């Protein structure tokens, strides 16, 4: 029965790993993405009061 | 006379009735039990390193 509960716990062990990896990357992403697009928004109205 | 209590003795062993329980060997069983034992630790050590993982 030991064994069995090694092969479940593996199971799920080597389901789980993946799915850490592609959250963070997305996570990384869409932080960087929200902070060079609030950038943006700021450069480009700072450069349309100067045009103004 | 001791070798009238043997024969007598080994008669009456002979025509004994007994259920049927298999019961090994007088000598090794002991050296058996061992290796059982053995076995045992042997196993319970595993299972502890299973249950530790």
């Amino acid at each position: 029965k030991k064994r069995q509960r090694m092969i479940e716990v593996q199971d799920e062990l080597l389901r789980l790993e993946p799915q850490l990896k592609q959250l963070q990357t997305k996570y990384d992403e869409l932080k960087e993405r929200k902070s060079s697009l609030r950038n943006a928004a700021y450069f480009l109205s700072n450069l349309k009061q100067l045009y103004q | 006379h001791l070798n009238f209590l043997k024969k007598r003795l080994l008669q009456q062993c002979e025509t004994l009735k007994v259920p049927p329980k298999k019961m090994e060997d007088l000598t090794n069983v002991s050296s058996l039990l061992n290796m059982e034992r053995a076995r045992d630790k042997a196993n319970e050590e595993g299972l502890a390193l299973l249950q530790e993982e």
